[PDB]
């Protein structure tokens, strides 16, 4: 929250923005491969 | 939760058959990356200009 | 080499469904991968045996072969779709006695007709 | 920022913004080889499902050891569960064949 | 408010980090219920999956038989199994118990 | 350099792109392969104000 | 390919009979299929249509 900070920061470019697209990305995934993972052990048929 | 079909087991020598009596074709789709694009780097020109 | 070149038998490595067969085209990093599954649809309920025995002659039993026996007096379907056929001598196999096959004394298909 | 000036000031807290971008930078990079380590596991998952558990396997080694009989899947805290029964023969005998 | 009201459960508590450190645990994509709602159906289809061609059709057998089709298939005669039927069913809860 | 100090052979890293090669990889002998080198620069013929 | 034993031989048969065999090999029988020949191709295209 120190606006001296954030004014040398942005000296770095748009590092936020990559640390956030980047994990946005990585955690896009495990939804991705739950969904998958899941939709395949999914039974069509099955006893009770 | 989509549940599947509920078949039954019978108290009897023989078994429930849940067996279609319709088809479809379909197709799943699926891609596979093989490669990645190939990318040299000139590093002295890139950092010293 | 597994879809591609050949069928599969392996749930889910190639598409959902049953394999039947797979086509490949390029794409601009990689493979595209078309599979042509078989998806079975409206299913309905039958009672099935396990095998048939001849009640008369015990020790001979048969057991379908990629299919089942079902009520309709026995009939064969296959396993991928309802379709009653004739129990004969291409869709099944002697097997052993089994405490679960049924023992049949009026209409005996072919193979127990002995 | 309450101990110095501007000139030296900068300085400071440019250290501990270099720190810091470090420490996110490996976050991620580790994030990424997690994730993608946990995907490709994901997909080994998916493969004995199909093969263990919704089939026998002929497959010596895939699912347990010993000969595949029959396996079952819990959930667990980051995944799944195997539990693969397989047959274990013992007091082998030799015999003429 | 967990962490407001109680306070960290211990030394390091990583979870009560997040609201300071500037980090966060975000929750997975399937509740509980729903992911044992996927490994319950998947018990009780495997008697009837893993029995013949085609993934297509279901046979609604006992898991009993299912296991004597499997043990069957892999080299024991149905004269051993139907001899041996209890002592199959007790050498298989023994490895599970 | 040689055992004795002496040194006998060179090579200018600057003459052209094979010597560059030799350089990058501190080595007389290099495998065969195709190789990225540094870039042939475009170089100022004036300039404006 | 997808037709016999070995890898080592090619059979030259027509598609449509490639994917009878297919069908027949995941349990349809071959009456089914002789009766319906021009329907499993209708919803084969309709598949990749
Ligand atoms: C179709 O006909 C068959 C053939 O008759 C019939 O299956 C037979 O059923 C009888 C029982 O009705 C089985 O006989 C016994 O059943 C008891 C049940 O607890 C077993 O405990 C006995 O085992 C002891 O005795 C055996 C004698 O050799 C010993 O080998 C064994 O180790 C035990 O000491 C015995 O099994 C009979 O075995 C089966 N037959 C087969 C081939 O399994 C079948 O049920 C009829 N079909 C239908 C749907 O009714
Ligand atoms: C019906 O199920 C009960 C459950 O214990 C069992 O004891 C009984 O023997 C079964 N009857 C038949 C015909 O299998
Ligand atoms: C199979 O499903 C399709 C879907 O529209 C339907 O048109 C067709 O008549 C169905 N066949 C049978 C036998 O129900």
């Amino acid at each position: 929250g120190f606006q001296k900070c954030e004014q040398l920061l942005r000296e770095y470019g748009q590092f936020c923005s990559k640390i956030n697209q980047a994990l946005h990305g990585a955690n896009l995934r495990q939804d991705d491969s739950v969904r998958n993972l899941f939709a395949s052990v999914k039974s069509s048929q099955s006893s009770p | 939760f989509n549940h599947p079909i509920q078949v039954d087991q019978l108290n009897s020598s023989y078994f429930k058959l849940s067996i279609p009596t319709n088809f479809s074709f379909g197709v799943t789709q699926e891609y596979i990356q093989t490669t990645i694009q190939k990318v040299t780097v000139d590093c002295k020109q890139y950092v010293c200009n | 080499n597994e879809c591609v070149k050949a069928q599969s038998k392996r749930s889910g490595f190639c598409g959902q469904g049953t394999h039947i067969v797979s086509f490949v085209v390029n794409a601009p990093n990689g493979l595209y991968f078309m599979h042509v599954g078989y998806y079975p649809s409206n299913h309905i309920e039958v009672v099935s045996a396990y095998g048939l025995c001849d009640a008369a002659n015990p020790t001979n039993c048969i057991a379908p072969v990629n299919g089942y026996f079902i009520k309709t007096e026995w009939s064969y379907t296959g396993s991928s779709f309802y379709a009653p056929e004739p129990i004969t001598s291409l869709n099944t196999k002697y097997v052993a006695p089994q405490v679960t096959y049924q023992n049949i004394s009026t209409n005996l298909p072919p193979p127990l007709l002995g | 920022i309450q101990r110095l000036d501007p000139p030296e000031q900068d300085a400071q807290i440019d250290r501990l913004i270099n720190g810091r971008l470090t420490t996110l930078n490996a976050f991620v990079a580790q994030q990424l080889v997690r994730s993608e380590s946990a995907a490709l596991s994901a997909q080994l998952a998916k493969d004995k499902v199909n093969e263990c558990v919704k089939a026998q396997s002929k497959r010596s080694g895939f699912c347990g050891q010993g000969t595949h009989i029959v396996s079952f899947v819990v959930n667990a805290p980051n995944g799944l569960y195997f539990m693969h029964v397989g047959y274990y023969p013992s007091n082998h005998i030799e015999v003429v064949s | 408010d967990d962490c407001m009201q109680q306070g960290p459960a211990s030394a390091r508590d990583l979870i009560c980090a997040q609201y300071v450190a500037g980090y966060k645990v975000l929750p997975p994509l399937m509740d509980v219920n729903m992911e044992a709602a996927y490994t319950s159906s998947l018990l009780g289809s495997i008697a009837g999956v893993g029995w013949t061609a085609g993934l297509s059709s279901f046979a609604a057998i006992p898991f009993a038989q299912s296991i004597f089709y499997r043990l069957n298939g892999v080299g024991i005669t149905q004269q051993v199994l139907s001899e041996n039927q209890k002592l199959i069913a007790n050498k298989f809860n023994q490895a599970l118990g | 350099f040689s055992v004795d100090g002496y040194i006998r052979r060179a090579i200018d890293c600057g003459f052209n792109d094979l010597s560059q090669l030799h350089c990058s990889y501190e080595s007389f002998d290099v495998e065969s392969g195709v190789y990225s080198v540094s870039s042939f620069e475009a170089k100022p013929s004036g300039s404006v104000v």
